[PDB]
């Protein structure tokens, strides 16, 4: 389900989910006749209320510009960013203009503004429930659950990490800034795909609080992660049933060590 | 300077807003102290406009 929006022409496909990987990035590279990437690396935290640490974000945009402007690398942030990501997504667009990383967004059908229109070819979308952005010079969009989400983002992740196809890897990291409880479960399905993954001690509540979480090995720790959650963005009340079904997904995250570490940047490649 | 930055700490404290901030950084202006009352300040979550 290919689609041009006339904006910058933009292309997208829409795609469900449970639909070949394989297929999938081999249309998409055949489309959009992009240059083989040396490393992908994906996006995972879209708190638009966590703003970014303005020296903390400049530096990490710094390091990433300039990993990017000689090596080349491919990016996985969300389609139609408004929040945190939105803006940054700009800030690359503006390096741009002044061996090239392509940024790309992808985002369930759901929750994007207009989706009736783009569902029925000049798009024009002038919003100052999602807006795009120019961001997205090239856009995934996906209509099936986001448990779906997750698992068809963590395919196209494994595909990447595939074999040979003078055996050629393009590396696939993830990072973890300010993210939601979901992303922890999130983080579980990545665990089991041997995804090498990178968290920030002071991007926000989350990704501080694991960087403590997986670090004291508890087997059993409900009280201890409730006292955290309620630490780290007390918004609303959780169930202590919930509270040990994320426990047991701490358990389980923290069995992978090897993985994933933590570094402390306000105290790169 | 630590009696800036328990100055700040009492309006920090209270509460988040520009304005009361506002009032302590322009004593901070008035003793030139840019780098630790700065470093207080915007590192901080307060938001400016």
């Amino acid at each position: 389900c290919k689609g041009e929006v006339n904006f910058k022409r933009s292309k997208f496909v829409k795609v469900p989910s449970n639909v070949a990987p394989s297929m999938l990035f081999e249309l998409l590279l055949t489309e959009w006749h992009l240059p083989a990437p040396n490393l992908v690396v994906s996006l995972v935290g879209e708190e638009r209320l966590f703003a970014m640490k303005s020296w903390l974000r400049d530096v990490l945009r710094k390091g990433l510009v300039k990993a990017a402007q000689s090596t080349g690398a491919w990016i996985l942030t969300s389609a139609l960013h408004v929040g945190l990501a939105r803006h940054v997504g700009q800030a690359v667009r503006d390096h741009s203009l002044a061996v090239r990383v392509v940024a790309i967004g992808m985002a369930s059908l759901d929750r994007i503004l207009h989706r009736q229109l783009l569902d029925g070819t000049p798009i024009h979308y002038p919003a100052d429930l999602c807006p795009l952005d120019s961001n997205l010079s090239h856009f995934i969009l996906v209509e099936p659950g986001n448990d779906g989400l997750a698992e068809l983002q963590l395919s196209l992740e494994k595909h990447i990490s595939q074999q040979r196809t003078s055996s050629i890897q393009i590396p696939v990291l993830c990072l973890l800034v300010n993210g939601d409880p979901s992303t922890l479960e999130r983080m579980s399905r990545a665990v089991e795909q041997a995804a090498p993954w990178l968290i920030l001690a002071g991007s926000g509540g989350i990704a501080d609080v694991l960087a403590a979480l997986v670090g004291q090995p508890h087997l059993l720790v409900p009280q201890v992660t409730e006292k955290q959650f309620r630490e780290k963005f007390p918004s609303e009340c959780f169930s202590w049933e919930a509270i040990v079904h994320w426990t047991e997904l701490l358990q389980n995250i923290a069995a992978h060590p090897h993985l994933l570490t933590v570094y402390d940047f306000e105290q790169l490649d | 300077t630590v009696i800036l930055k328990a100055l700040v700490k009492a309006c920090k404290s209270h509460s988040r807003d520009a304005q009361d901030y506002l009032d302590e950084l322009k004593l901070a202006v008035a003793w030139d102290r840019v780098d630790i009352a700065k470093s207080e300040i915007f590192n901080g979550d307060v938001e400016w406009k």
